């Protein structure tokens, strides 16, 4: 099965995933023209393309680290996580012992 | 050996060798792994003085 999406190049989508394509969400099939054979799923895409149409001065402390790379940053130093980093690793450690 | 009248004998102590680098483990501790040397002058000159280098566990 191909995902057979229609893009906005007029190219149909080619890309083979099994059940979810991350450009187009749910992979349903289509005929050659990227037309779900489904008549639910046709009106459901319709409700989804609908409901898109539908759609001081200076950084603060709290404004400075609102970005992204200090979010990943905080994920992944934390007292927690660090602590399933060593767990993780103490258990294979058992397991080269 | 008559000590006092009495026949003592001396019983043999047994002791890791020295001057011999061993690496040992704890599987709980801070230190992944452990190396060890109980290093003495070949004329026993002084006590063994142990040095050790270690591995921090990550
Ligand atoms: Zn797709």
């Amino acid at each position: 099965h191909w995902c057979r999406a229609p893009r906005p190049d007029g190219r149909l989508c080619e890309r083979q995933d099994r059940l979810k394509c991350p450009f187009h969400g749910k992979i349903v099939p289509r005929d050659d023209e990227g037309r779900p054979l489904d008549p639910e799923d046709r009106a459901r895409e319709q409700r989804r393309q609908l409901q898109k149409q539908e759609r001081p001065s200076l950084t603060n402390l709290k404004a400075q680290a609102d970005t992204a790379r200090a979010r990943i940053g905080r994920k992944v130093f934390a007292k927690a996580a660090v602590r399933r980093v060593v767990a993780a690793m103490n258990r294979m450690d058992q397991k080269k012992h | 050996f008559i000590i006092n009248g009495s026949e003592k004998v001396l019983i043999a102590q047994e002791k890791m060798a020295t001057n011999t680098v061993y690496v040992f483990a704890k599987k709980d501790s801070k230190y992944a792994y452990t190396g060890e040397c109980r290093s003495c002058l070949e004329n026993s000159s002084r006590p063994t003085s142990t040095i050790w280098v270690s591995m921090l566990a990550r």
